[PDB]
RNA sequence: UGGGUGGUGGCC
């Protein structure tokens, strides 16, 4: 979020123009280490904003190039370095903040322990942790049934291009119940749904031929085309453009009182908020004109049965939302709030004709302000609006026990609404398998609603999809708008991040050069999961972030990729600088998510499910690195968990987190509410491998005791 | 006729909204897109929304175009009955006064002398001040040695004083005030007033 | 109102005054009204 | 007309014989349009002090005035365009509505204010 | 100076 979004952000903001007219455009930003002042800029250290209830932020520094011009060619295009815009707040242990690379011998030095994990933030002293939110994936097709209206099925398919400032606006292709079975859409900002073919019709379509191959891609199954026929022969009326812009513009938000009105109004609203994932440019109608026939084809598909629907409890089809898309999410708003002020203070010297200072504009006040109070008091969105926007995002970090702390920097969350009897999003669905504890959870009534992370859990971060898009071209792939609709059938078709992106003929070959290049790790990073669909020809990239992924063994034909050399070399990773990265770069290991786990053979152990018998399967893919990585932090200290009922589990996982032992090993120094530490904490004479990483034998929580059962 | 119709305006801001539309219509009235209404009229006391004198709306939404006081009111506009429109045009409204701001607000203050000049005249007023002891008020009479003893600007000239607020004292304050700064008219001060002056 | 129709009688600001406190009545001993503004004091919060 | 537009709001005063509203000073540096052939208005302080009171309420601005009711009602329908006051109370010299008599010109107040 | 809001948690 430091690094690449807040820049992003700040450029790919529209500039500001206001007979004389200025410019105002912004460029690089900067920034500095956390400082506390009147006094000199000192470093400010954790510790000291701990007790002295500051906030460990950062100052932001941008620069501003003001360019205004008047009649009679006078334009001044001065620029000014490193404006002060407001202070952001430091996660703990970051690349920014001044706990980075630093010795453990410095860290005592400064009285704040090795063991600290960071990753949370310190608000007017107090330690916040952003909850990690879930959400349904953005950009994809879904199909789901809703039996208790007037549809049969929806085509829902949401539509985010990137970090747009209008939250994502979705789009809705469904089929009446009920001739009947009459397909039809939902357009954003229009109050009235509207059948297809005026929509295909509105994006030029006249000719009836170019529709069916847009939406049909063979010809020759008679059930298949014949249901279109329904909601073909309700859209004769309609034939040119103009006039099916008028049937949208007569629905709209602010309906037009002019065609011409309607017409622009109608374009504009299909031009803009219609599909901005596809594509906003000047023109994209052979690219939304395929996307649209995508979406009807596949809810004719799920109507004839021949797939089924798509299942909203799977985490293939979800996204985690960290520290930084929702750190972004809050600066987009207050950086418009920035500009406006900006705008607003210029206009109201440059209508009486007097120059205006640039640094009395900049209300630095106000980016600073709302994300201290966001993060603070956890209503996570701008203060007077707040009653549509999630509240408890940032909770007070619970330092009670060691466990306690790492799995509430750990814990995902669920936005459902409680109190409800809907009992789907609350079961333990198949997919959470290595991803989440299948054992941690709240009891009460957010029971299923709450989770935590797995021990080898990762979370993706996102990047560019512009080095796969450019490797693809470089391929063999066919782009989407130079190819013939009848080829299509016979071939495979390829999709990154939901756009529709070209076809490829040879499926194979294209799998085996992605898996081996990302295997390599030289254009595709690990994070990219390369999904192959058999049933129907298509091929799935996703490269953005949110998606929940672990990492696994890679079986050649029967063996492993690992081998005596890598443990040995792993065995002298204190003299040799052979690490985990480095065993990554080997192509021995894989990170793979849930979608790309869907497709998988996978192993729980080498040693005994690949050795020769009745072949099972014999196709093994991958290996588990170990069976018990699957539970989470709090789960993975319980002895013998095999043996117990699965309630037992979850309750010693509820009680783990408040267990009292040395909570922290520089506890005498902070000034804690309510701290408690044990006299004679011991490590558990029978332990799990598992607790050695939880650095457990170091910062126990209870003592052996003779026990007798009588 | 052509039509009346209300158009939101800045609360106090819709005497120059008129100004400034009528400047309008001389710089339009040569161009090619003149400003085609009929007349604004803005009333003495109503605020918050001008009154405006066209055919159509579509005049009046080109005509107020640019116009910020009327930016709430650029979007929609109101009907007003066309029996309203002469009520439109309808105004209605040693002695003492009261003063309308200042700290002396709402006081029941004598006339001391009249000056000819037609511009201020003197007031009996009781010091609303504390003696600069607590800046860095009720009525009470004016204690000569106390603020004497604070020091600070004073002056004394027996029992005219002079002190902190440009106000003139005597025995009592002597200082002349606007006349459109006073309210001449409903004051009637009673008989707790006089002793303290059916 | 009563010293604005006391003088001024515009039979037309009238009308919204006497619409505003009907609603500020009607919001007084009940704020969850359908299709009406929710009365608020300047603290991001509704009336009770 | 420009001219006819006030430069401030600053002690506007109306005329008592044509209801137009100019500044204490505009009426001095401009002068009065629809009276300065009559009374030669424009020209010295005193007289213009005479001529009109800074006494009144409500302004009126004809953008159109021969295509407006408000006009006829307000008996300035066939007058210049320019800025208009509501109902103003006074009344002219002896001398100035004998003059005025004596010139062809009716003496009509503006007065239509309500009096109680 | 009290009210209001939210979060966490305990027992069923
Ligand atoms: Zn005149």
């Amino acid at each position: 979020f430091i690094q690449m979004s807040v820049q992003r952000i700040v450029e790919d903001a529209p500039p500001i123009d206001l007979p004389p007219r200025y410019l105002l455009k912004f460029e690089q930003i900067y920034l500095s280490k956390p400082t506390h002042w009147d006094g000199a800029p000192s470093p400010m250290m954790p510790n000291e904003a701990r007790l002295r209830n500051l906030t460990y932020s950062a100052p932001l520094y941008v620069d501003i190039t003001k360019t205004v011009i008047k009649e009679g060619e006078e334009q001044l295009q001065t620029q000014h370095q490193k404006t002060f815009i407001g202070k952001i707040p430091i996660m703990l242990r970051s690349t920014y903040c001044l706990l980075n690379g630093l010795t453990d011998r410095d860290l005592c030095e400064l009285n704040e322990c090795p063991l600290d994990p960071g990753g949370y933030f310190i608000i007017n002293g107090s330690e916040k942790v952003l909850i990690a939110q879930e959400k349904m994936a953005t950009n994809t097709v879904y199909v789901f049934a809703k039996k208790d209206s007037k549809y049969a099925y929806t085509g829902e398919c949401r539509s985010c291009l990137e970090n747009s400032s209008r939250p994502t606006s979705t789009i809705w292709v469904s089929m009446l119940a009920r001739i009947g079975q009459r397909i039809v859409a939902t357009l954003p900002y229009i109050k009235q749904e509207v059948p297809i073919i005026i929509v295909f019709r509105a994006l030029g379509f006249v000719s009836d031929r170019d529709i069916l191959e847009h939406i049909i891609y063979d010809f020759e199954d008679p059930e298949m085309m014949e249901m279109v026929k329904p909601s073909l022969d309700e859209a004769f009326v309609i034939q040119e453009q103009n006039v099916a812009l008028n049937f949208i513009g007569s629905r709209g938000a602010k309906p037009g009182v002019t065609k011409e009105k309607r017409i622009k109004y109608a374009k504009e609203v299909l031009q803009k908020e219609m599909l901005p994932h596809v594509g906003v440019s000047d023109f994209c109608e052979t690219k939304k004109a395929y996307f649209l026939g995508y979406m009807v084809h596949r809810l004719l598909l799920a109507a004839l049965g021949r797939r089924e629907l798509d299942d909203r409890d799977h985490y293939g089809n979800k996204r985690l939302d960290l520290a930084g898309p929702l750190l972004a999410f809050l600066f987009r708003g207050m950086f418009k709030n920035l500009l406006k002020e900006v705008r607003i203070y210029a206009q109201k010297f440059i209508d009486r004709g007097k120059d205006f200072n640039l640094e009395l504009a900049i209300k630095t006040r106000i980016i600073s302000d709302g994300l201290k109070y966001s993060l603070a008091t956890g209503n996570w969105g701008d203060q007077k609006k707040a009653h549509q926007a999630r509240a408890g995002v940032s909770q007070v970090l619970n330092r009670l026990t060691f466990a306690s702390t790492l799995s509430h920097l750990r814990r995902l969350n669920s936005p459902i609404g409680r109190d409800g009897k809907l009992a789907k999003p609350r079961q333990l669905h198949n997919t959470l398998w290595g991803m989440v504890c299948p054992a941690e959870t709240p009891e009460g009534h957010a029971v299923g609603l709450v989770k935590n992370l797995a021990l080898m859990a990762y979370i993706s971060v996102g990047s560019q999809p512009s080095p796969i898009l450019e490797f693809l071209e470089e391929w063999s792939m066919e782009n989407l708008e130079e190819i013939s609709p009848a080829a299509i059938a016979d071939a495979t078709k390829i999709f990154v991040n939901g756009c529709w992106v070209g076809i490829h003929k040879d499926p194979e070959q294209l799998m085996n050069t992605l898996r081996k290049l990302r295997r390599q790790m030289d254009i595709i990073v690990s994070e990219v999961s390369m999904i192959r669909d058999i049933r129907e020809r298509e091929i799935r990239i996703y490269t953005d972030a949110g998606r929940i992924c672990r990492p696994l063994l890679i079986v050649e034909k029967q063996k492993l990729l690992l081998k005596k050399r890598h443990i040995d070399q792993l065995k002298e990773r204190e003299y040799n600088n052979y690490s985990w990265q480095d065993l990554v770069a080997s192509g021995v290991v894989e990170y793979i998510d849930t979608l790309e786990e869907e497709t998988v053979m996978l192993a729980m152990t080498p040693d005994d499910l690949q050795e020769k018998e009745v072949a099972y399967c014999s196709t093994y893919t991958h290996c588990e690195i170990h069976p018990s990585m699957i539970l989470g932090v709090c789960a993975s200290i319980i002895p013998f968990p095999d043996h117990n009922q699965s309630p037992r589990n979850t309750y010693q996982s509820a009680m783990g987190k408040q267990a009292m032992g040395v909570y922290i090993t520089n506890f005498h120094v902070r000034m804690d509410t309510l701290a408690h530490v044990l006299y004679y904490p011991q490590k558990p004479l029978v332990t799990t491998r598992s607790m050695e990483y939880l650095r457990f034998r170091e910062l126990p929580a209870g003592i052996n005791s003779i026990v007798a059962i009588a | 006729d052509p039509n009346l119709w209300t158009v939101k305006c800045k609360i106090g801001e819709e005497r120059a909204t008129a100004i400034s539309l009528m400047r309008k219509f001389i710089a339009y009235q040569f161009t090619d897109t003149p400003l085609q209404i009929k007349s604004v009229v803005a009333p003495e006391h109503v605020k918050g929304y001008i009154y405006v004198e066209a055919y159509k709306q579509t005049h009046v939404k080109q005509a107020i175009e640019g116009v910020g006081n009327l930016r709430l009111g650029y979007w929609n506009q109101q009907m007003v009955p066309i029996k309203e429109m002469t009520d439109v045009l309808k105004v209605v409204k040693k002695s003492w006064v009261r003063l309308k701001r200042g700290i002396y607000k709402d006081d029941i203050a004598q006339v001391d002398y009249v000056e000819p000049s037609q511009n201020t005249i003197s007031l009996k007023m009781i010091p609303r001040i504390d003696y600069d002891r607590i800046k860095a008020p009720p009525q009470r009479l004016f204690d000569a040695e106390k603020i004497r003893s604070l020091g600070g600007d004073v002056a004394s000239d027996g029992d005219f004083l002079i002190f902190e607020g440009n106000r003139y004292s005597r025995k009592f304050l002597f200082k002349s005030f606007a006349m459109s700064a006073v309210i001449t008219e409903g004051v009637k001060p009673t008989l707790s007033e006089l002793e303290k002056f059916r | 109102l009563r010293r604005n129709e006391q003088n001024g009688a515009a039979a037309h600001v009238i009308a919204e005054d006497v619409k505003l406190l009907q609603f500020h009545v009607a919001t007084m001993v009940d704020n969850e009204l359908p299709g009406l503004p929710r009365a608020m004091q300047k603290s991001g919060r509704p009336l009770k | 007309a420009l001219e006819t537009v006030p430069k401030d709001l600053r002690h506007l005063r109306a005329c008592l014989l044509c209801s137009l509203v100019k500044t204490i000073d505009q009426f001095e540096y401009d002068g009065c349009d629809n009276c300065d052939a009559y009374l030669q208005m424009k020209g010295n302080r005193e007289m213009v002090y005479d001529c009109t009171s800074s006494s009144f309420d409500g302004i009126i601005a004809m953008m159109s005035p021969e295509d407006s009711w408000v006009s006829k009602w307000q008996r300035v329908s066939n007058f210049k365009p320019g800025v208009y006051a509501v109902s103003v109370t006074g009344r002219l010299p002896q001398g100035i509505v004998r003059e005025l008599k004596s010139r062809g010109v009716a003496y009509k107040s503006r007065d239509t204010a309500i009096k109680t």
